[PDB]
């Protein structure tokens, strides 16, 4: 299987005139690359093949450049339609291989992410579960770190993450984080407290919550 | 040894001799640079 990487894995930019991808494969292709757009709950589309001559019924905006190791994908004018995931697939040599993929997201002001931490519920603790849930709305840059301090100690690999596609309407992202924790575990720890770093805070942000509404 | 041009005929529809959606040219022309790698370079086979 050749190895094939994009260079850029997110792109933002603003639905104008201004579009690039770039593919760096490990083995030479010889001018045998292709690229599909997948948008999201769709099935994959082919853009151009061979990275110089376009598919049928593609529009004239989209374009493809570069031979061998090197491999560009331009469009010369972009629309809202236009945003998904592109991935560029060699098949010069077998077996044929598919890049990770690029997604293409819409630039917008950066905005300060907004958190909401949740105890658990009465019914949850019943259960013998307890899962903390810390709620991000409309954050830009979609990437964003989210740390779970309990007691002054970080904690990693007991989180879930799980991210909202853009919002239509002002191009946002929202996140939700889920602390999973035992019910004698909970017990243990009087104070939960959630660290959020993000481009649009000026200073990392820490929410708490005290065990039973402390 | 097979020599035929015919238009190949991939769909329902007659091909029609025309090598439109769903028929295409049999031979396919075949590309050689000398930039091209080792695998893609041509090379010469005669087999006794």
């Amino acid at each position: 299987e050749i190895v094939l990487t994009q260079s850029p894995g997110t792109l933002s930019l603003s639905p104008g005139e201004r579009a690039s991808l770039s593919c760096r494969a490990s083995q030479s292709l010889s001018t045998y690359l292709a690229w599909y757009q997948q948008k999201p709950g769709q099935a994959p589309r082919l853009l151009i093949f061979g990275a110089s001559s376009r598919a049928s019924g593609i529009p004239d905006r989209f374009s493809g450049g570069g031979s061998g190791t090197d491999f560009t994908l331009t469009i010369s004018r972009l629309e809202p339609e236009d945003f998904a995931v592109y991935y560029c697939q060699q098949y010069g040599s077998s077996p044929r291989t598919f890049g990770q993929g690029t997604k293409v997201e819409i630039k917008r002001t950066v905005a300060a992410p907004s958190v909401f931490i949740f105890p658990p519920s009465d019914e949850q603790l019943k259960s013998g579960t307890a899962s903390v849930v810390c709620l991000l709305n409309n954050f830009y840059p979609r990437e964003a770190k989210v740390q779970w301090k309990v007691d002054n100690a970080l904690q990693s690999g007991n989180s879930q993450e799980s991210v909202t596609e853009q919002d239509s309407k002002d191009s946002t992202y929202s996140l939700s984080s889920t602390l999973t924790l035992s019910k004698a575990d909970y017990e243990k720890h009087k104070v939960y407290a959630c660290e959020v770093t993000h481009q649009g805070l000026s200073s990392p942000v820490t929410k708490s919550f005290n065990r039973g509404e402390c | 040894r097979d020599i035929s041009t015919e238009i190949y005929q991939a769909g329902n529809k007659p091909c029609n001799g025309v090598a439109g959606f769903n028929c295409y040219f049999p031979l396919r022309s075949y590309s050689f640079r000398p930039t091209y790698g080792v695998g893609h370079q041509p090379y010469r086979v005669v087999v006794l």
